RNA sequence: ACGAGACUCUGGCAUGCUAACUAGUUACGCGACCCCGGUCGGCGUAACUUCUUAGAGGGACAAGUGGCGUUCAGCCACCCGAGAUUGAGCAAUAACAGGUCUGUGAUGCCCUUAGAUGUCCGGGGCUGCACGCGCGCUACACUGACUGGCUCAGCGUGUGCCUACCCUACGCCGGCAGGCGCGGGUAACCCGUUGAACCCCAUUCGUGAUGGGGAUCGGGGAUUGCAAUUAUUC
């Protein structure tokens, strides 16, 4: 048996998006592909359903430190803001975006309001995120 | 200066050089053949997937930013 | 550059000249004997001052120094 | 596939203004002033046409469902906060102005500003830094 | 039975490496992921010059955790190549002979002293007047 | 015109108006017998050896 | 493996140097293989010590250039990396050799200098130097504004440095530097 | 205490304090032959030592 | 019982001295000490420019103030405390003693 | 006698010493999950200080060896070792019509002192743009840009005598800037395990002033402020 973490996260993430497929329970907002993932962006993601891709991300990062609040998302998808002109600094990334997939994985129980704030993975949440796991770690096999 | 008005998608003529003189090459790249039939770079590199799928190429190694092909057994 | 100075060189010969049979000759326990029979005011000194005395004695049983 | 189709359209007059074909389909569009390479995703995503072709193999008779989209955004579900002319100060009309009216449109707000002899009108009228620049050091190329 | 556990640090630029031996099967994880799966992966035979010098068995009996902390990337990656090389050496000098850690040592020096010997190597302190510790802002004449 | 090759036997003294320049006492590893001296760029350790794409060339002493 | 150790797959052995002048200042077998061609470093401490470090570690730092790239050792190591295999579905032989036999062709052995300028013999390591310098530089200029990638142009020019091509940037600079030598001589 | 300012800088503040007094004391005590002051801590007690060389000045 | 004190103090041995004096007066009422727990020291960085004017070459200074600070928690009444506590303190240590 | 050196601070080495419920490790006992074991920044304890913090010490001296040298001062090389030159602070005699009276309740002299060169209020200006020069920032791309994914820092600072003004977790609303609630932190306690970029992995682009570059400029939306137009910033 395996956990998540000898499974390289690459194949980890979209491996997991694909359990997201199967279900389409995932409460998915009208402007998913019409918005823009942070203010350092300046395009919309290539592949169009990156909402599955990162609600996937925000679970595994979950797993491995929880309690984690929407401010800390905005820290974690965070990156270069190339401000043009001007040198270019850090930013966080959109609040609204990372609100909902925690919403969102709340509304299908995968996770749940931890106590002193943040959001922590419920038990059942992190069995099936093993059943993930044990499949690409016997795809290697 | 010379600016390089380069294909974007096969005419059967430039098709017909590509599934007949590629996979002898001993060196596959998206560069290598992208400068030989005066092709883009991405109808290369989507030029070598069927090949890929074909069989006609072996993958030796591909890369974020290196993908290398050559030519299939001899035997 | 590692030249001594006077200061090193003047308190290494005073104390060869009134400790001579108290100090040996490795530079490790000249070294403990410097400590307490001249109050030094650095660590650095007592292990330059010491590190001259050694230097002194394979000079002496090869002869005088002036 | 990858062999060159029928039916081409290497240069699509669209909008009264040409558009090259050997050009991937979601940046063919930003040709056309008045949308760039954000507002073009938008509305090829709007119409479910898929953006892994060139602007020379996709069929005409859904390019004027793109361009529908163009001209009406509102009815498309687009938001008020993509569009180029929010709140107009004529009409309020919150709508996309594309690459004709686009220019016009530009100098009527800036003969709006010079009618009323605005500070900020006058300064285009005189060739000048508008936004408020050090004009001391900078600025030199057309001005000889 | 015994506890024959062994808690050896490896320090680099600032990143810490501290290993944790014990009498085990042959696993070695860092932060509890394996040692094989870990970023970046072009220094993938950088974390495996103690385990391909010295060969499997020599880990066959001593399991060893790695927690990291501080520095960047790479000074991580060279923290826990002189991490579990010292902690392996340090095995076999409290448990067993120094008559087969001398011997495996010596492999190690002769393939690269860092596996042992920190690197004493720090950034220096910016000084006023350049944007560097040695660098200076350029000077103009007239 | 064959090239032969030297082999430094010790180094004289740093030469040239930048002192760029090394005057070495090199001898020919054909026949250590016939030995010159030769002036050579870059770092010169003591027992490296040379190519001379002629011999026949002695520079002069400082 | 305490027996043998290959450049990640690259085989150490089997690799002779036929000019005697520069067996000692090219680190590259017997006790300087590695797998990696990145180590701490330390090699520009003292005057010398710049010989004991593996050549491919020497061909790895000298990639590093042109500002943007300063400091981006992880992307060099992939670009050399990439191009060992690129030589060796182009040639056959083993990459280490095609190396080596192109820093030998491209050390210019004469070299003039102000002392009106005189012409003197250059050192071997100084002569090393030089080798991948020109080589690195060669194919930082194919590789400029062109779809051809860093790994490839690195990968011809030292297989045609290899043979001397005289289409190689390293060999055309070479043999001029042996000609305006041979000049004022 | 009410506000309850940090460590940092009620140790600055003593500094501020202490640098008042000398030059007050300075433009006061001087030609009575003022050299310097020092604070003793004591709770709710702040006694300071005017070092003057004419004490009965 | 379970009280702390502070001493914080800008100098380091009138710190340290002042660290083992209650030591002093603790194994002396034989009762169970806890160990001076070092803090790390915090240093107050003030960079300025050497000239009263903006004129001549730009140079800076290194004005700091490292302060120290260490705790010591005692298991004892308040009474026990406040003979201790008022037994050769230097005004450069503050002490902070704290009953809960 | 001063300056140099010494000295002070800093950097690196001490599984030795002193200590830690505002720092941790390691075991134990539960909890979760996968097939005895594995993972957990999930939860509580007893030992310990490797990791953290900072105190006291120790440590390096050209000390050893081999060459060179008057064989003196020393130099080179090597062995052993964490170091066989870490970095900075301090810094003399004499001097400059160097700068500063716009730092000062440091100041001589001179000028002004009520219709003021004093003080305060309103508005403007210090930014004004044929041109020249100095310090810089972003770039000219493919060793790249774009979009995802992954994974690591250390310096600091933080609620004000006057002072009316802090750093922020978490939960909701909004594409975003931001807004509304609730708490923590006068701070090794909370921000915060400071999930920083670069880099790494994977897509798209394809030598085209191109998805290089982002100047200029239009329209709209916020925040600070008594007030933003000459666009405060976002």
């Amino acid at each position: 048996g395996v956990t998540v973490k000898d499974v390289n996260q690459q194949e980890f993430v979209r491996a997991l998006a694909a359990f997201l497929k199967k279900s389409g329970k995932l409460k998915v907002p009208e402007w998913v592909d019409t918005v823009k993932l942070a203010k350092h962006k300046e395009l919309a993601p290539y592949d169009e359903n990156w909402f599955y891709t990162r609600a996937a991300s925000t679970a595994r990062h979950l797993y491995l430190r929880g309690g984690a609040g929407v401010g800390s998302m905005t820290k974690i998808y965070g990156g270069r803001q190339r401000n043009g002109v001007m040198p270019s600094h850090f930013s966080r990334g959109s609040k609204s975006v990372a609100r909902r997939v925690l919403q969102a994985l709340e509304g299908l129980k995968m996770v749940e309001k931890d106590q002193d704030g943040g959001r922590k993975l419920t038990p059942q949440g992190q069995r099936d995120l093993d059943r993930i796991a044990g499949q690409v770690a016997a795809a290697k096999k | 200066r010379d600016k390089l008005n380069n294909l974007v998608l096969f005419d059967k003529a430039t098709y017909d050089k590509l599934c007949k003189e590629v996979p002898n090459y001993k060196l596959i790249t998206p560069a290598v053949v992208s400068e030989r039939l005066k092709i883009r770079g991405s109808l290369a590199r989507a030029a070598l997937q069927e090949l890929l799928s074909k069989g006609l190429i072996k993958l030796v190694s591909k890369h974020r930013a290196q993908v290398i092909y050559t030519r299939n057994t001899k035997g | 550059g590692r030249v001594r100075t006077k200061t090193v060189k003047k308190a290494a010969r005073v104390i060869i000249e009134k400790y001579y049979t108290r100090l040996g000759n490795d530079f490790h326990t000249n070294k403990r004997v410097c400590e307490e029979i001249a109050i030094i005011p650095s660590k650095k000194l007592r292990n330059k001052i010491a590190g001259y005395v050694t230097h002194l004695m394979k000079r002496i049983q090869r002869g005088p120094v002036r | 596939s990858l062999v060159i189709p029928e039916k081409f359209q290497h240069i699509l007059r669209v909008l009264n203004t040409n558009i090259d074909g050997r050009r991937k389909i979601a940046f063919a569009i930003t040709a056309i002033k008045g949308v760039g390479r954000r507002y073009a995703h938008v509305v090829l995503r709007k119409a479910d046409i898929d953006l892994t072709k060139r602007a020379g193999e996709l069929t005409e008779d859904e390019v004027e469902r793109v361009i529908t989209i163009m001209q009406n955004p509102r009815q498309y579900k687009i938001p008020d906060w993509f569009l180029n002319r929010q709140k107009d100060v004529k009409d309020g009309k919150y709508s996309q102005v594309l690459a004709n009216g686009l220019d016009n449109k530009l100098r009527e707000d800036l003969e709006r500003l010079k009618k009323i002899r605005a500070h900020r009108g006058l300064r285009h009228f005189w060739g000048l830094r508008v936004r408020g620049q050090h004009t001391k050091t900078t600025g030199r190329r057309g001005r000889t | 039975g015994p506890l024959q556990s062994v808690q050896v640090f490896g320090r680099k630029k600032t990143a810490t490496a501290v290993a944790h031996c014990k009498r085990g099967n042959g696993l070695i994880k860092v932060n509890g992921r394996p040692l094989e799966m870990i970023e970046p992966r072009t220094l993938q035979y950088k974390l495996l010059e103690p385990v391909l010098l010295l060969g499997k068995e020599r880990f066959a009996g001593v399991d060893i955790r790695v927690r990291v902390k501080g520095g960047g990337h790479v000074a991580q990656i060279y923290a826990i190549r002189q991490s579990i090389s010292k902690a392996l050496v340090a095995y076999y000098q409290k448990y067993v002979d120094e008559a087969s850690k001398k011997e495996i040592k010596d492999i190690l020096i002769q393939y690269d002293r860092t596996l042992l010997v920190a690197d004493p190597r720090r950034c220096e302190s910016k000084k006023f007047g350049g944007p560097g510790a040695r660098a200076r802002y350029q000077k103009s004449y007239r | 015109q064959p090239i032969k090759l030297a082999r430094v036997t010790k180094v004289l003294g740093r030469t040239g108006s930048q002192g760029q320049c090394t005057q070495v006492r090199v001898e020919f590893m054909d026949d250590t017998s016939r030995s010159i001296i030769r002036n050579v760029k870059g770092p010169v350790r003591e027992g490296d050896v040379l190519t001379l794409l002629e011999s026949e060339r002695e520079a002069r002493r400082l | 493996t305490p027996d043998i150790k290959l450049f990640g797959k690259w085989s150490t052995d089997d690799v002779q140097i036929n000019d005697i002048s520069l067996q000692d200042y090219i680190a590259v077998k017997e006790k300087y293989a590695k797998y990696l061609p990145h180590s701490a470093g330390r090699y520009a401490a003292k005057r010398f010590r710049k010989a004991q470090c593996p050549i491919v570690e020497r061909l790895t730092n000298s990639m590093m250039m042109h500002g943007r790239n300063n400091g981006k050792k992880l992307m060099t190591v992939r670009i050399v990396k990439h191009a060992f295999e690129i030589i060796h579905l182009l040639t056959g032989e083993n990459p280490l050799q095609v190396l080596v036999n192109a820093i030998i062709n491209s050390g210019p052995r004469e070299d003039s200098t102000r002392i009106r300028r005189q012409a003197v013999d250059v050192s071997p390591l100084r002569r090393v130097n030089q080798a991948i310098w020109l080589l690195c530089t060669g194919a930082r200029e194919a590789a400029f504004r062109n779809i051809k990638t860093i790994a490839e142009c690195l990968a011809d020019e030292l297989i045609n440095a290899a043979k001397g091509s005289s289409n190689s940037y390293a060999i055309k600079k070479k043999d001029e530097l042996e000609r305006v030598a041979k000049s004022n001589r | 205490m009410a506000v309850q300012i940090s460590k940092k800088r009620k140790f600055v503040a003593d500094g501020i304090f202490k640098a008042e007094l000398n030059e007050f004391l300075t433009r006061e005590l001087a030609e009575d032959g003022y050299s310097g002051v020092e604070v003793r801590v004591t709770p709710t007690r702040t006694e300071i030592i005017i070092l003057a060389t004419r004490t009965q000045n | 019982h379970r009280i702390r004190i502070t001493l914080t103090s800008r100098n380091v041995k009138s710190l340290e001295k002042v660290c083992a004096d209650l030591i002093r007066g603790a194994k002396e009422k034989n009762l169970k000490v806890k160990g001076p727990v070092r803090m790390p020291t915090k240093t107050l960085r003030i960079t300025t420019r050497k000239t009263p004017c903006g004129e001549g070459s730009k140079t800076w200074d290194r004005f700091q103030m490292r302060i120290h600070k260490r705790l010591i928690d005692l298991h004892s009444p308040s009474e026990i405390v406040k003979q201790i506590t008022s037994i050769s303190i230097e005004p450069g240590v503050e002490v902070e003693v704290t009953i809960a």
